[PDB]
């Protein structure tokens, strides 16, 4: 059951700046006071990243192509962001990801679902509209584990298909600023690694009333980075070697 | 396998004791120089310029 | 020291011969617990199996498999395999593992192979000549039996072709014997397909149902989320010991510390980048691994003319881990320590000297 | 500690025996440097108890008897101002060892001039 | 045939290297000595026979 | 200009950056043997007309 919404006024996205987030865990080895330079896909300070609003009338959901990673920011209050769609063409024809956190638990699974060209949830002020697929033919793999969760709490995420394994990983930072992302350093922690070992290449974000949302996305880029690591094991800060002559 | 990390390690230990014999010579001509600067200068007055 | 210089005469000094190193005692194997096991009891001991030529393939992939429970088991009559190793099952891994159940006669057992020609093979139930893994099958008398015959399990008897490789076939189209035309009525050269087994418990060994269940492995580029058993030993600490923590394999001293891993971390590198502490699977607690001690061995030897008596100079080492005196150098051993100051003879290190008078230190 | 590692290495020769040869070789020559510099005294000299040198004020050069390694106030700035099969073999004269050194030669040029370098 | 040719030639850059450094060590002594020439000569007279 | 080539030279580790390292310490000493032999005055002396 899928429904065509044609309230929305047109506004092509926006774009702003990266400042210097986006900082991720390499790997689980613990250093201490130590600087450590390794090469991994990371995304370059001070980037325009693609911003999409939600407000009323904007709802926007499109889909994007995945490329060898994508960085998820979302200055996220009251959860309006529920899930997550990865795969190839979104059909019953292929295989992909449903990755959704619903009132009770998250689920992951890999099945041949068919999507529909508008996914949405509804809620009546309790939830009782799931309009996000349509048909469910043939899973591979199913996947239960622990819940993840002015605008107050911020959602950091960085994905990656790296020799089939399917790298997540987050933070939960607490904000007080109303409009764009804030100024700061924050490092990623790995979460959950899915052993998928599948093609993705392109994915999509999970009358009426649109409720007060809005997300980032950006890319991550093969280079060098230069990370502080302090006495407790925690990425302080992080150099990128080729962002500006003084950082190399 | 084991052979060529067997030589590239080994090739790094030799460049590595390369590196150290020329610093040795340059620190051995520096204290050679200090212990001359210590005969002449401490244990007597020097009439050499600078 | 006479070997090392290549000489039997060996004048006065302090030589390097050898290389200290404490051996590792224990090899020390610790491996997260063993959760999420297989649901290999809804599969192997259901309450009713599928027909032949519908047979339920079920798949079996993000878990971890014990074998060794499963090979144990006196109860299945017939545990062979065709693509592996029945010993080496729980230490290879598989992206997945399908199940495909069905129940046949006790003589059609061996029919469930590559290279067979036969009614089971060709027309029920076809593996290929490229199969990998284990057909097992086990006697069923006292749960599919019936007094009255069980009548519920069907066979496909008479096809047109070959069945390819795992392919099912549950039509019900009527065979045509001969050459007259039929249109899903029967006649004289047309008959029903699927036929029923005459299950009689009264009938001997040849005619009783066996439960038979086939394991295919896969080998695609996907992980290999069915893995074997991991057999975890104790935990020694504070000795030189053999340990392989979740692939980081090495030698070294365990130790407690006191450093503050994250959560999520599980290795621990210094500046050198070289692994010195790591977290345990079983227990949530850091190790501090501490390089096992090695050192450098010096003979201190006056000149053979003067005397066979030696002292030995084991370089940085402590004393309690090898006339035994710890200096900060290391651990002399055959030299006599005495609290009086000569001139330097035979060098040791910090401060230290030997000489020949006994040697003294 | 690799039984299969150490049996192809021993058809490399004695690439190792260099190496360490080499090692020892410059171990003992900076003990010999640090000899040529600071041992050119056999006679350990000291200061008299009573520093009445013509107005003359060696303080920051002499020992510090409040200090527990003896060294000067500017050995002491010095000191504070400078911060897998290998070890570090400690060096044969002791910081406390060079200390007393330079004290001799100091106690020496300021008692001596420089009658001590060359002979009584 | 790549791992060829760069330990070919990384062992060619190493030996260039190696006897650059050498000579170096040669040239710096020399430049000592033209310095403390230039100091004691130069500078001052000097009564160090030739 | 080969990626390739630099790819499979990074598995060799810091062997470029030694030899780097060590022709700009050379560079370097040569500037620094120039000072030590000519710059010992930092007074320009000039002769009477
Ligand atoms: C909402 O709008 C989209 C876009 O017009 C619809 O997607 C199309 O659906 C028709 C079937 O009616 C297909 O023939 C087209 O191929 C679809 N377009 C694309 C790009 O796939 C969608 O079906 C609409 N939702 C509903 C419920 O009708
Ligand atoms: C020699 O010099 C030292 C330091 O230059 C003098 O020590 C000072 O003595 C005065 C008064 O006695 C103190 O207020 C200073 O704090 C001392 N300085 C230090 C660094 O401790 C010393 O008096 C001088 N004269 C003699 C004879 O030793
Ligand atoms: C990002 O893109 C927009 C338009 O595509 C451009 O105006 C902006 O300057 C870009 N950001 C940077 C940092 O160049
Ligand atoms: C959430 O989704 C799971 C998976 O289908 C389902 O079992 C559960 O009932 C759902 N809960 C709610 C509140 O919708
Ligand atoms: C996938 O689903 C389709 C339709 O549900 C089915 O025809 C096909 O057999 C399925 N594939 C497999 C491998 O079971
Ligand atoms: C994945 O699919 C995309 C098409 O969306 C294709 O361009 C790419 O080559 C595929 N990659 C693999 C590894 O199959
Ligand atoms: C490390 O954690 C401890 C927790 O007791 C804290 O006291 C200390 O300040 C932390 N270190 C830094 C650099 O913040
Ligand atoms: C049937 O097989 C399952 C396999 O998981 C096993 O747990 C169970 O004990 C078996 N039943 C009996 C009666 O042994
Ligand atoms: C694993 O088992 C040990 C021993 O019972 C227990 O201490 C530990 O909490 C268990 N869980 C994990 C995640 O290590």
């Amino acid at each position: 059951q899928c429904v065509n919404f044609t309230t929305r006024t047109q506004l092509p996205p926006a774009y702003t700046n990266s400042f210097t987030r986006g900082v991720y865990y390499p790997d689980k080895v613990f250093r201490s006071s130590v600087l450590h330079s390794t090469q991994d896909l990371f995304l370059p300070f001070f980037s325009n990243v693609t911003w999409f609003h939600a407000i009323h009338k904007r709802f926007a959901n499109p889909v994007l192509p995945f490329n060898d990673g994508v960085y998820f920011a979302s200055t996220e209050k009251s959860n309006i962001i529920r899930g997550w769609i990865f795969g190839t063409t979104l059909d019953s024809k292929t295989q992909s990801l449903l990755i959704v956190n619903n009132a009770t638990n998250v689920v992951i699974k890999v099945c041949e679902f068919q999507f529909c060209n508008d996914p949405f949830l509804g809620v009546y002020y309790m939830e009782s509209e799931f309009r996000v697929y349509s048909s469910a033919n043939n899973c591979t793999f199913e996947y239960v584990s622990q819940p993840f969760l002015n605008f107050k709490n911020l959602r950091e995420f960085v994905f990656k298909n790296i020799d089939g394994y399917f790298k997540i990983y987050s933070k939960h930072t607490p904000i007080n600023l109303v409009r764009g992302l804030p100024q700061g350093f924050s490092a990623l922690e790995p979460l959950v690694d899915l052993p998928i070992g599948i093609n993705i290449t392109r994915f999509q974000t999970l009358g009426w009333t649109a409720g007060a949302a809005a997300y980032y996305v950006g890319y991550l880029q093969p280079r060098t980075f230069l990370l502080k690591y302090n006495e407790n094991g925690t990425i302080t800060d992080a150099v990128d070697c080729a962002l500006d002559p003084l950082s190399e | 396998q084991i052979d060529r990390l067997i030589t590239g390690r080994l090739q790094s230990l030799q460049t590595y004791v390369t590196q150290q014999l020329i610093r040795a010579a340059e620190i051995r001509a520096s204290a050679n120089l200090a212990a001359t600067k210590m005969s002449e200068c401490v244990l007597g007055q020097s009439k050499r310029v600078d | 020291t006479k070997c090392t210089l290549k000489s039997f005469t060996v004048e006065k000094g302090i030589y390097q011969t050898s290389n200290f190193r404490v051996q590792p005692t224990e090899s020390i194997v610790r491996f997260p617990n063993i959760t999420n096991l297989c649901p290999f009891g809804e599969v192997f001991n259901a309450t009713r199996f599928a027909s032949v030529y519908a047979w339920n393939r079920k798949r079996i992939s993000n878990c971890v498999a014990d074998y060794s429970v499963l090979y144990n088991s006196a109860s299945f009559s017939t545990f062979k395999c065709y693509g592996v190793s029945p010993t080496k099952l729980n230490d290879l891994c598989f992206t997945n593992v399908y199940a495909d159940s069905f129940v046949i006669r006790g003589d059609e057992v061996r029919q469930i192979a590559p290279g067979q020609t036969g009614n089971i093979a060709d027309y029920n139930y076809k593996l290929p000549d490229d199969f990998t893994g284990c057909v097992i099958a086990w006697n069923s008398n006292n749960l599919d039996s019936k007094v009255g015959g069980n009548y519920n399990y069907l066979y496909r008897l008479f096809r047109k072709s070959n069945l390819k490789p795992f392919e099912r076939d549950i039509s019900t189209e009527i065979y045509q014997a001969g050459s007259t035309p039929c249109n899903g009525v029967k006649g004289f050269n047309c008959y029903f397909p699927l036929q029923s087994y005459g299950f009689q418990p009264t009938y001997g060994v040849g005619y009783q149902p066996y439960r038979v269940v086939v394991l295919s492995f896969e080998l695609l580029h996907a992980p290999a989320t069915v893995c074997g058993p991991k057999k975890s030993t104790n935990l020694v600490k504070n000795k030189c010991v053999n340990f392989n923590f979740n692939g980081l394999t090495g030698t070294g001293v365990l130790t407690e510390s006191n450093k503050k891993f994250l959560p999520f971390q599980q290795f621990g590198r210094d500046i050198a980048d070289t692994t010195d502490a790591v977290r345990d699977p079983q227990t949530l607690e850091i190790l501090d691994i501490t390089p096992c001690s090695f050192g450098g061995v010096s003979v201190i030897t006056p000149g053979t003319n003067t005397s066979n008596q030696v002292a030995v100079l084991y370089q940085g080492v402590n004393c309690t881990e090898v006339n035994v005196f710890q200096t900060r150098a290391g651990c002399l051993i055959g030299a006599e320590h005495v609290n009086n100051s000569y001139e330097c003879d035979i060098p040791i290190g910090a401060g230290i000297c030997a000489s020949y008078q006994s040697i003294i230190a | 500690d690799s039984t299969e590692c150490s049996n192809l290495l021993l058809q490399y020769g004695s690439f190792c025996t260099q190496l360490n040869r080499a090692l020892t070789g410059i171990a003992v020559e900076q003990d010999k440097n640090t000899q040529e510099v600071f041992a050119q005294v056999k006679q350990i000299y000291k200061t008299p108890p009573i520093k009445d040198f013509g107005g003359f004020n060696f303080s920051q050069i002499l020992p510090d008897p409040s200090k527990p390694s003896k060294r000067s106030p500017i050995e002491d700035l010095l000191f504070n101002k400078v911060t897998n099969g290998l070890t570090v073999l400690p060096p044969l004269l002791t910081d406390e060892m060079i200390a007393q050194y330079t004290s001799a030669l100091l106690a020496g040029t300021i008692t001596s001039g420089w009658t001590f370098g060359a002979g009584p």
